């Protein structure tokens, strides 16, 4: 068992 | 009237690093100044230039542009992805007018399908501003033979809808008996609804990865019907894909719902399971999460003279 992850931005 | 082109002491800037990712909350800021002439009347428009290799949007259905504050103006996207801002009664009566504005952009998915060097513009009338960076949408998740990533788009905050892509195997590694589960990263109030009548998924097999974004941008050979979804858990979703392997990527696209009472933003976890040759039993998982962010204008004017 192993993890990554992405984060994303965007508008209010 | 439009009076872009009468604005004086227009200046044009872009804040980012020199690499930008994407998927790692990495995002823009356009920036800009400008003096307004005296002539200007409300109802007087006035252009900002949004290259295609932005939105204003990112991750969330649709953007507002700030309103400029002192209200001076009120903005609005056009059709071509332009911003125009309309003049207030503001201007009727104030001289000397001037204003700064600020805007967060983020690297259009669709426009910028794969990593590489990207040559940002945008300006008001003849003033404009570049910059060439690097967007790095960085590596899939691997763990011996499970790849997996993800990525939202779409979050709608008005009907409380979300979109999410994930790519399982974008490796094309052999999987014996995989398994796809979508959950809530745990610990993050996570404001997902994940079951039968807030979630409908559909599953895509892809024939060669290289027809894959970078991206994740997808234009949607559809296999939901070959497969078993079902809701085992709480807000879980559970992906079952003739010999029990698979031997190429699959798009899941996910359209769900979230919860706006909830008390924290949209954190998901998908896990992938599988067996190697060795008949090895391993789970490869990856987070997704989101950043918002606001853009912000202000500008000031002096009473225009009186004759005394």
């Amino acid at each position: 068992h192993h993890l990554g992850g992405a984060k994303q931005a965007g508008a209010v | 009237t439009d009076i872009t082109n009468q604005l004086t002491n227009v200046t044009v800037g872009i804040d980012s690093g020199t690499t930008v990712y994407p998927h790692q909350a990495g995002y823009v800021k356009l920036n800009y100044g400008f003096s307004v002439p005296n002539s200007a009347v409300k109802g007087d428009t006035f252009k900002i230039t949004v290259p295609k290799e932005l939105n204003l949007n990112g991750v969330t259905s649709t953007a507002k542009v700030p309103p400029i504050m002192a209200v001076l103006a009120n903005g609005v996207i056009d059709s071509d992805g332009n911003v125009i801002y309309t003049f207030t009664d503001y201007v009727n009566t104030k001289c000397d007018v001037k204003a700064t504005l600020t805007m967060p952009a983020y690297i259009d998915p669709e426009n910028v399908k794969k990593t590489g060097n990207v040559t940002l513009a945008t300006g008001i009338g003849s003033t404009t501003a570049n910059k060439t960076v690097l967007v790095d949408y960085e590596k899939y998740g691997k763990f011996y033979n499970l790849s997996i990533k993800g990525t939202i788009d779409q979050i709608d905050k008005t009907n409380n809808t979300y979109r999410q892509t994930i790519y399982v195997n974008p490796s094309g590694d052999n999987v014996i008996a995989p398994v796809l589960t979508g959950n809530l990263k745990p610990n993050t109030d996570s404001n997902a609804l994940i079951d039968q009548q807030n979630t409908s998924i559909k599953v895509y097999k892809v024939d060669n990865a290289a027809d894959l974004s970078e991206s994740y941008f997808v234009n949607p050979e559809d296999v939901t019907n070959s497969v078993n979804i079902t809701f085992p858990n709480p807000n879980q979703y559970k992906v079952e894909f003739p010999d029990d392997q698979i031997t190429t990527p699959y798009i899941v696209v996910v359209n769900g719902h979230i919860d706006p009472n909830s008390k924290g933003d949209l954190a998901l976890r998908s896990t992938l399971y599988g067996y190697n040759s060795n008949i090895i039993w391993r789970s490869m998982s990856w987070d997704n999460e989101v950043a918002f962010n606001n853009g912000s204008g202000s500008g000031d004017g002096i009473d225009c003279p009186v004759v005394p």
